[PDB]
C-alpha cells in the first residue's frame, strides 16, 4: 500500500528499537558517524539547547550528510517504547538517531526506499 | 585491568577448587581411584558407587 | 588377522557367565572357531572409611570392596559376526572392550 | 559473623560519585566560527575510536585505557 | 554490572538455543563450560540467573555444587521479547526429535 515518510518514521524508530541503539547522552555520538555506518538521522520540532544543534548542524557538515527535521516525532519516537526495563526510572531524549544501518536484514519494507529518496535530496 | 589480570596465580597442587565434588566440604579429601569425596558423601552414597561390605 | 577379542568386565560373577555364555553359544551358533572364556585375576579394590563423621568414640571403619571380574573372549572372526551375535541384550553392568589387531 | 570494627579509617567501600555540567564538551571545541577541527586531540590507532573517543595528553606520560599505546612527549 | 549489555543479549541467545543448561557453582573460573572461549564469565553467568530469580520466572535445582537452569512460559516470552527477536527459534532440540 501507500505508505509516507511520516509513517516510515515510525518503521525506522522500531528497527531502531529491534537492535536497541538509539545512543542517549552528549558523549559518544559520532562514533558512527566516522565510518559511516549509520546511514539515516532524525530532528525534532524547533530545540531547546543552541549548543546542541548547532554542534549537530557542524557534526553533519563535517560528515556531509543532510538532516531530515519533521515535527512531532516525540511522540513517534515513544510510540516504539522506551521503558528501560519496567517502571522504574523514567526515559527522556531529543534526537532520534537510527544509527548503524537503515534496515532488517530478513526484514525489509519499502519505506526505505521512500525514505532515503526524502533523505539524500 | 583485572579482566587480563583475572586468575593471575595458577593454584594447581591445591584443591580448594578440587574439593569434594558434591558440596562446598573438605577435611578428609581421598583420591583412590579418583573419588574426589570427603568421607560423609562417599560413606553415605556408596551404594550406587558400586562398594559393598562383605569382608 | 581376524582374531577378535572381548574384553568383557562386570562387578557380577553371574551376570558375566550368563554373558559369557550367551556369546559362545551365539559363536557356537555359527561355524567360528573359539577359544575358551580367559579369566584374568578379579580386581579386589579396598576402600577403609571411618564411620563417625567427626572423631569420636571407638575406632571404628568400613571396609567396602570392589569386585571387578573380567573375562576375555578371542574368537577367530571377523568382527561383523561378533557384532551381530552381539544384538541380543547384553546384561547392564558387563561392559565391552573392543581388541582387533 | 562478628563485628570486624571498622572505626578508626574510612569504613567506605562505595564508589565515587562526581557531579559535572550536562553539557561536557572536551572531545571538540565550540565557539569557533569553524566547520572543521584543528586536531589537537592525538590520532588512536585502534579499531574502537571514531570521532567521539579521543585521549588527552598531559604533561606526564600519554595516557590510554583503550588499547595501551604510547604517545610521549615528556 | 561493569559488563556490556550486548553480551548479556548474546547469552540470552545462546541460552534460546536450547532451553535449559547447568552452571558451575563457582566465581573464579574465568569462562564457561558450554560457552567456552567466549568472553562469558561463569559469575556473571549465575548473576544472570540470580537477576532473573529476582524477577520470579526462572528457578533452579541446584545438586553436587552444580546450579540446574529452569524457564517457564513467561520467562521464555521475557527472553524472547528482550531479545527483540521472532519467537520462531524454538530449541534445536525438536528440530532433532
Amino acid at each position: 500500500g501507500v505508505m509516507d515518510v511520516n509513517t516510515a518514521l515510525q518503521e525506522v524508530l522500531k528497527t531502531a528499537l529491534i537492535h536497541d541503539g538509539l545512543a542517549r547522552g552528549i558523549r559518544e555520538a559520532a562514533k558512527a558517524l566516522d565510518k559511516r555506518q549509520a546511514h539515516l538521522c532524525v530532528l525534532a520540532s524547533n530545540c531547546d539547547e543552541p549548543m546542541y544543534v548547532k554542534l549537530v548542524e557542524a557534526l553533519c557538515a563535517e560528515h556531509q550528510i543532510n538532516l531530515i527535521k519533521v515535527d512531532d516525532n516525540k511522540k513517534l519516537g515513544e510510540w516504539v517504547g522506551l521503558c528501560k526495563i519496567d517502571r522504574e526510572g523514567k526515559p527522556r531524549k531529543v534526537v532520534g538517531c537510527s544509527c548503524v544501518v537503515v534496515k532488517d536484514y530478513g526484514k525489509e519494507s519499502q519505506a526505505k526506499d521512500v525514505i532515503e529518496e526524502y533523505f539524500k535530496c | 585491568g583485572h579482566q587480563q589480570l583475572y586468575w593471575s596465580h595458577p593454584r594447581k597442587f591445591g584443591q580448594g577448587s578440587r574439593s569434594c565434588r558434591v558440596c562446598s566440604n573438605r577435611h578428609g579429601l581421598i583420591r583412590k581411584y579418583g573419588l574426589n569425596m570427603c568421607r560423609q558423601c562417599f560413606r553415605q552414597y556408596a551404594k550406587d558407587i558400586g562398594f559393598i561390605k562383605l569382608d | 588377522i581376524h582374531r577378535i577379542r572381548i574384553t568383557l568386565t562386570s562387578r557380577n560373577v553371574k551376570s558375566l557367565e550368563k554373558v559369557c555364555a550367551d556369546l559362545i553359544r551365539g559363536a557356537k551358533e555359527k561355524n567360528l572357531k573359539v577359544k575358551g572364556p580367559v579369566r584374568m585375576p578379579t580386581k579386589t579394590l579396598r576402600i577403609t572409611t571411618r564411620k563417625t563423621p567427626c572423631g569420636e568414640g571407638s575406632k571404628t571403619w568400613d571396609r567396602f570392596q570392589m569386585r571387578i571380574h573380567k573375562r576375555l573372549i578371542d574368537l577367530h572372526s571377523p568382527s561383523e559376526i561378533v557384532k551381530q551375535i552381539t544384538s541380543i541384550s547384553i546384561e547392564p553392568g558387563v561392559e565391552v572392550e573392543v581388541t582387533i589387531a | 559473623k562478628k563485628r570486624k570494627k571498622k572505626s578508626y579509617t574510612t569504613p567506605k567501600k562505595n564508589k565515587h560519585k562526581r557531579k559535572k555540567v550536562k553539557l561536557a564538551v572536551l572531545k571538540y571545541y565550540k565557539v569557533d566560527e569553524n566547520g572543521k577541527i584543528s586536531r589537537l586531540r592525538r590520532e588512536c590507532p585502534s579499531d574502537e575510536c571514531g570521532a567521539g573517543v579521543f585521549m588527552a595528553s598531559h604533561f606526564d606520560r600519554h595516557y590510554c585505557g583503550k588499547c595501551c599505546l604510547t604517545y610521549c612527549f615528556n | 554490572m561493569l559488563m556490556p549489555k550486548k553480551n548479556r543479549i548474546a547469552i540470552y541467545e545462546l541460552l534460546f538455543k536450547e532451553g535449559v543448561m547447568v552452571a558451575k557453582k563457582d566465581v573464579h573460573m574465568p569462562k564457561h563450560p558450554e560457552l567456552a572461549d567466549k568472553n562469558v564469565p561463569n559469575l556473571h553467568v549465575m548473576k544472570a540467573m540470580q537477576s532473573l530469580k529476582s524477577r520470579g520466572y526462572v528457578k533452579e535445582q541446584f545438586a553436587w555444587r552444580h546450579f540446574y537452569w529452569y524457564l517457564t512460559n513467561e520467562g521464555i516470552q521475557y527472553l524472547r521479547d528482550y531479545l527483540h527477536l521472532p519467537p520462531e527459534i524454538v530449541p534445536a532440540t525438536l528440530r532433532r526429535s
